[PDB]
């Protein structure tokens, strides 16, 4: 009846070890010299993670396998084998890593079929809008190369996307409670951030977390107990008070 | 790199190529539109010129040889630039000559002043510290007579004071 | 009017060079793509042959 | 099976018109993104106005989407969808907000959603 | 070892800013080659201006390289490297030419070499 | 006959990429565009209905000699079908002459026949 989280650090190393053993045992090689049962091995390993029924005690086990690719080759044998098995994937990219966006999750490529059911009500309410905003921004991102001379409508979407990207940035070893993530994402998506310059967004977020720690504990406890957003006017008034207190650079 | 990285570059380059082709076609259409007026406006200019050249054997307040009539301050030149980009050096050269003539020569920074047409001209003169008086943010590409008329009357009127005696266009 | 028509002409003549440069880059990148993929395919053939011979 | 003798002349015409309008819209997206939409020819403005509504109307709510949405599905006969798309093409609904066409069944439900939003 | 708690906040910020600028300059190559240098925004023009100078400053003259070319080489402390890169990022030396930053030691030698070249 | 058709189609396929604009110059754009559109219209064909080589000759000659300039682009297929009916009704001399000599018939007679058909054709 307990809950377990399991992390496999490198299934590609595991598969390489198995390939070495198979080649030394003189079994026929498949593509990339890998043995034919390499997919069966990984599927048998991964399919032991499950959510047991109530008659079984209600326990669960969740797995986070890791796969390393060379030069972003996601179509290689082991990458495709592991991708076809798992419920979803998260793609991290070095180009996003160096441009300042860390953690380097690529939103366009990442998928999660269990998504929605795996979120709380308040988080879903704002993630629904965040998805559309990011999708529109990424669709229109190509035309930023033609300079600031663009249509009036598109520039608002570019600004919203830039602020969203700044908000999603995060530093090392600082997990953030969901009751604060929902508040900051609500502040972003409701337009409260549409006057703060892109350069000061991280400082805005940190000061907002401190302001929420000092005042507005009722919002945090309401979220933490009911798993839903508080009354709309109270949250807006709290954000307005913080915006009145906050000083821009 | 790999094929996975090369294909993305190829796709982006193809999209940019399609955008450039479409904008070239739009530019050609607007070129034909402009060339229509470039010949349609001829009769009015001929009508005005034939009469002023007829009656130009006398002395008047400004259209006589206006020799040293108010050089005192604010020598005014006109600059004509576009608003949209992608024109290459079209706006840049017009800005270059204006700068390298007046900003180079005139010692006191206010014995000259400029009025601009086009977004990029006023953007460059906000980069700089030039004394810009007024402009038009975005004219319609159509010939815009009886629309440009009020701008033109303002230009000649602020001349009539002698504010910018040496009026001399760059374009 | 002269300036407006000159603007249109300048944009038209710039887009020609833009498109030509883009297509030259397309040519170079496609050639590189194919000349790299041929190495992968011959490596696959070599690996298959060697694996068959090893038995 | 998308042939005149299998589905019918009217059905074939409606399908071809929808595909052609969508294809026409596909070529204008970059131009509309870069330059203001006013530079479009006045016919092309109607083309975009109708292509957006067709794209939104192609969406549908499912009975199995209950577990993800909390909203019941719908079942639309082909005899009704051809009529709905014919009406949208002829422009009998160009006076509604585009968001009324999303995730909806029959064409009457589009009007119902629009009036619920306050048209 | 490139962590804020190991090398310091100033060193970490300088390193990350340099890497970000170089990544942006690498990304800008396609548009630079296609549309030319003059069509980039006034921001990206400054980005290229800083990135070329930083890339040339990263080069160095070595003690053992004297057997190839007659330049004697120099040893540069971490404090001097961080100070020089901060100075470049602030835009202090935006007016100096590119070749002044090639194969030198401390940042003062860049100024000295610019004076020798005439600046 | 096919040389003019080949040249016209080749010229038109360049102007197909110019789908944004029409009448820039009548010689360079409008005439070539219209004739190529009519060529594409006549080169369409229905399923499982092959047509005789003599009738192909007659229709391609009609297109390439400019007798189809007045007929609008949208009605060209009905024009062609009704032309085949009119041929089957009143062109046995032309059909037999081409079918026997493998050469074009008398140009004046063929022009008279196509003029007679064009009188009876109705555009809508």
């Amino acid at each position: 009846g307990k809950h377990v989280l399991v992390v496999y650090d490198d299934l590609s190393k595991q598969a390489a070890a198995y390939r070495e053993l198979s080649l030394l045992l003189r079994r026929p090689p498949g593509r990339e010299a890998y043995p034919g049962d390499i997919f069966y091995l990984h599927s048998r390993l991964l399919e032991r993670a499950a959510k047991l029924s109530d008659a079984k005690g209600g326990g669960s086990l969740t797995a986070l396998p890791f796969v390393e690719t060379q030069a972003g080759d996601i179509s290689a044998y082991i990458p495709t084998n592991v991708i076809s098995i798992t419920d979803g994937q998260i793609f991290l990219q070095s180009d996003l890593f160096f441009s300042g966006v860390r953690p380097a999750i690529n939103a366009g490529l990442s998928v999660s079929r269990v998504g929605g059911a795996a979120q709380i009500k308040a988080m879903k309410k704002v993630a629904g809008t965040l998805r559309l905003d990011l999708a529109a921004y990424r669709e229109l991102e190509a035309f930023a190369q033609f300079g600031s001379d663009l249509d009036k409508a598109t520039q608002a979407k570019l600004a919203r996307g830039a602020r969203t990207v700044e908000v999603l940035k995060q530093d090392l070893h600082q997990p953030i409670p969901v009751e604060k993530q929902v508040l900051i994402i609500y502040a972003l998506t409701r337009g409260f951030l549409d006057d703060i310059p892109v350069e000061d967004v991280r400082r805005f977020e940190k000061e907002f977390y401190l302001f929420l720690d000092q005042n507005g504990q009722h919002l945090l406890e309401h979220i933490r107990t009911t798993k839903d957003l508080p009354n709309e006017d109270d949250l807006n008034k709290a954000i307005e008070a913080f915006k009145k207190t906050f000083v821009v650079s | 790199a790999s094929l996975r990285d090369i294909k993305t570059r190829i796709n982006a380059t193809k999209k940019t190529s399609q955008i450039t082709k479409a904008m070239e076609m739009v530019s050609t259409s607007k070129l034909n539109r402009a060339e229509q007026n470039a010949k349609s406006f001829v009769p009015y200019m001929e009508k005005i010129q034939e009469v002023v050249a007829n009656v130009a054997l006398g002395a008047g307040g400004a259209s006589h040889p206006m020799l040293v009539s108010r050089p005192v301050k604010k020598t005014g030149y006109l600059v004509i630039t576009s608003d949209r980009g992608l024109a290459g050096a079209y706006n840049s050269n017009v800005l270059r000559l204006v700068y390298q003539t007046i900003q180079k020569r005139h010692a006191s920074p206010d014995e000259y002043a400029i009025i601009v047409i086009g977004r990029v001209g006023l953007s460059f003169f906000r980069k700089r510290n030039m004394p810009v008086i007024l402009d038009i943010t975005r004219l319609p590409d159509q010939p815009s007579f009886a629309d440009i008329k009020e701008i033109a009357r303002k230009t000649v009127g602020l001349f009539a004071d002698g504010t910018f005696d040496e009026l001399y266009m760059y374009y | 009017l002269d300036a407006k028509a000159s603007e249109h002409a300048a944009r038209m003549t710039a887009m020609k060079n833009a498109t030509d440069n883009a297509n030259e880059l397309i040519r170079t990148l496609t050639l590189s793509y194919n000349r790299a993929r041929q190495a992968a395919i011959t490596q696959e053939i070599t690996e298959i042959v060697a694996g068959a011979n090893a038995l | 099976a998308l042939a005149p003798e299998i589905v019918g002349e009217e059905h074939y015409q409606v399908a071809r018109k929808v595909q052609q309008t969508l294809q026409r819209y596909k070529e204008l997206q970059d131009i509309i993104a870069i330059l203001g939409m006013d530079e479009l020819s006045d016919e092309d403005k109607l083309v975009v106005h109708r292509a957006r509504r067709i794209q939104f109307f192609l969406s549908q709510n499912f009975h199995v989407a209950e577990q993800f949405t909390g909203q019941p599905g719908s079942y639309v006969p082909v005899k009704e969808t051809v009529r709905g798309f014919k009406e949208i093409l002829e422009g009998k609904y160009d006076h509604l907000p585009e968001d009324a066409f999303r995730l909806v069944g029959r064409i009457e439900e589009v009007v119902e959603k629009a009036k619920a939003m306050g048209v």
